[PDB]
């Protein structure tokens, strides 16, 4: 998701503002496939770095998790 | 071909990172009992 030749710039599932190319983005891979600013989720930069590096790990939105 | 992935909430991602930083576990998917 978000790697095609024709993706729109995606709005953050929390703040509605665009998740730009120079911002950390996190994709909900639980189900929804919504994008979010890392900042908006509350995830630390270190946690984001570790989670994005691990092939067997994905992130889930607070909605999807409930 | 099927694969198991582990799904982390923000809380769990942050907690897992703390566990790695505290040298309690090797990686954020180093689950244990
Ligand atoms: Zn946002
Ligand atoms: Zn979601």
């Amino acid at each position: 998701m978000g790697h095609s030749s024709s993706d729109p710039v995606y709005p953050c599932g929390i703040c509605t503002n665009e998740v730009n190319d120079d911002q950390d983005a996190i994709l909900c891979e639980a189900s929804c496939q919504k994008f979010f600013h890392r900042i908006c989720t509350g995830m630390t930069e270190t946690a984001y770095g570790l989670l994005t590096a691990e092939a067997s790990a994905v992130w889930g939105c607070d909605t999807c998790m409930a | 071909a099927a694969k198991v992935v582990y799904v982390f909430s923000t809380e769990m991602a942050n907690k897992a990172a703390e566990a790695v930083l505290k040298g309690q576990v090797e990686t954020i998917v180093s689950f244990h009992i």
